[PDB]
């Protein structure tokens, strides 16, 4: 999807879990052609440091 | 124990922002898998997140 979405309430804890995100790729299936990992790139605004995910 | 090191923050700034102040790290992060944390006043206690580390 173009658009991932989760709502939250302020003085929270760490560890508040926020929904997941997904990938498919048209190389064949059960290889490493589409074994995939994941990672943060940034947020707006950029500060502070709110969130993490699963590699 | 020998004396510490000081930093100095100018005030009523534009920045740009995050404004660097100090760097330590542990001297075994070539060793093992660390990251830094901060705590006292001036982050989890009030003024709250004043300051930040990178982790």
């Amino acid at each position: 999807e173009e658009t991932y979405t989760f709502t939250i309430f302020e003085n929270c804890r760490v560890g508040t879990t926020v929904g997941q995100v997904c990938a498919t790729d048209k190389d064949e299936p059960d290889t490493m052609h589409t074994r995939l990992k994941y990672s943060i790139i940034g947020q707006v605004p950029p500060s502070p440091t709110l969130f993490s995910m699963h590699p | 124990r020998w004396a510490p090191i000081p930093c100095s923050m100018l005030e009523n700034s534009l920045g740009p922002f995050p404004l660097f102040l100090q760097q330590v790290q542990s001297d075994t992060a070539q060793n093992y898998t660390i990251y830094y944390s901060i705590r006292g006043p001036g982050v989890d206690q009030e003024p709250r997140n004043l300051f930040y580390v990178e982790r």
